[PDB]
């Protein structure tokens, strides 16, 4: 279970929008900006 | 059947874990 | 000194992942509140599209509606009977921690966003397992408030139950007769007889054994995955304005939570007007509802925070708090006050007479001697 805890930590670190499970939420309530979204979407770097 | 005579269990994704069904 | 615990309402579980629930037992409560491990009271869904066109009124027979005792239906007798049966069959103590009903856990899940009702619950710790149910004096006070309800509310409740009667069958469709189908209009409606499923589910490291009242099944009973064919029914006022969508999605959140608890994959609504006339029948998927509400075209961005995932996190946090706080052989009370809507208060019970009465309401004597002889064997 602790291993799965670490797995979920790294999963939320890398991927934000994970299906069927909650995203990593900051202390302010906003989701944690995972590196997957850093290159996808308007806020992503690929669009610019 | 594989190419070994052993039945292949089905892997199901529960949450983030994978469970085998022999 | 009495010990009191306060849990902030903003508590959210980080890792409230759901293990797929499996039906480990089933029961059918009879008219005399006796539980038998059979599927006699299980219903089978059937409602053709063309039946809506008949403009069937949902108030035929409201004058002879039947209501069961709230205290009798709130007892955990069926779950304890199923637990004794599975313990005798296995011969080893189960690892389950939380014992509850579907409605209690739906109230605990929908509490932040459905804050128009008040409730008090009693928790009893026995053999390392927690059994939670309603509070008898508060339930009596609720009945006292209830007889002051107008006949319009009684007609609405009877309309919901009559819709459930009309949309179900007591047998599988091939095994039903015509008389059992067309006589549902004159069928007496009662809250006593019901079917339930005893299902093991998993939240984080906690195994919860839930007793969920199943309205009916899709077309048959699956002995491998019983949860996949289950279906329930609901009634809601029709929609004609923006406040109508708002109220309908508030009700949809509650019903989706109820279906998600017991793993019901599909949801069905019947729409009624101000005259209690069935207007439309709609069907939805449990896993599609969170996406359906967010992707509506009328209000694309009502809120930047998804309410459903927050609800699931609050449910997981409540489950974890209940498991961690309650110790062995302790009787506690969890009362939610809608006047505050700020935090959840957990209290201890010190009155020996009231504690014993609560235990007897939750744990019957015969189950006590059954667990006693199980302990002696252990």
């Amino acid at each position: 279970e602790v291993e799965q805890l670490l797995q979920f930590h790294v999963a939320t670190y890398m991927d934000n929008d994970i299906a069927g499970q909650p995203q990593a939420l900051q202390k302010s309530g906003r989701p944690v900006k995972a590196i997957r979204a850093r290159l996808k979407g308007k806020e992503g770097r690929l669009r610019g | 059947v594989c190419e070994c005579g052993n039945t292949q269990p089905v892997v199901r994704k529960d949450g983030m874990k994978l469970w085998g069904t022999w | 000194m009495s010990k009191e615990k306060i849990l902030p309402l903003a508590a959210r579980s980080k890792k409230a992942m759901l293990r797929q629930p499996k039906q480990v037992a089933y029961f059918s409560r009879d008219l005399n509140y006796k539980t038998h491990p059979d599927r006699s009271n299980l219903s089978y869904y059937y409602l053709p599209d063309g039946d809506i066109d008949n403009s069937i009124d949902l108030s035929v027979g409201s004058k002879h509606f039947l209501l069961g005792d709230s205290v009798e239906l709130s007892k955990l007798d069926p779950i304890l009977l199923a637990l004794k049966e599975i313990e005798k069959e296995s011969g080893a103590k189960t690892k389950d921690r939380i014992i509850t009903w579907r409605g209690i856990m739906r109230k605990l899940l929908t509490l932040p966003y459905d804050s128009e009702e008040d409730f008090v619950l009693d928790v009893v710790s026995f053999d390392g397992q927690l059994f939670i149910q309603f509070n008898v004096p508060y339930l009596k006070s609720k009945d006292v408030q209830k007889q002051g309800d107008t006949e319009f509310h009684k007609k609405l409740q009877f309309s919901g139950y009559k819709f459930e009667k009309m949309a179900t069958l007591p047998k599988p469709w091939p095994e039903c007769t015509r008389k059992e189908i067309d006589s549902r209009a004159k069928s007496k409606c009662n809250n006593i007889e019901q079917y339930g499923a005893i299902v093991r589910t998993g939240i984080s490291r906690i195994k919860i054994l839930i007793g969920g009242a199943v309205a009916c099944t899709a077309d048959y009973y699956d002995e491998n995955d019983p949860l996949s064919r289950y279906i329930e029914l609901k009634t809601t006022r029709t929609i004609n304005q923006y406040k109508d969508m708002i109220a309908f999605e508030k009700k949809l959140f509650r019903t989706w939570a109820q279906c998600f608890l017991l793993g019901i994959p599909k949801i069905i609504y019947g729409f009624r007007d101000d005259n209690c006339i069935l207007r439309t029948v709609e069907e939805f998927s449990t896993n599609d509802i969170p996406l359906m509400v967010k992707n509506n075209p009328l209000n694309e961005q009502p809120k930047k925070e998804n309410c459903y995932m927050s609800s699931i996190n609050f449910y997981g946090a409540v489950v974890e708090w209940l498991n961690e706080s309650v110790k062995d052989d302790q009787v506690w009370k969890l009362s939610y006050a809608k006047r505050n809507r700020q935090y959840l208060v957990l209290k201890e019970v010190t009155d020996e007479n009231e504690k014993q009465q609560i235990v007897d309401s939750a744990i019957p004597a015969w189950f006590k001697e059954w667990r006693s002889e199980l302990r002696n064997s252990e």
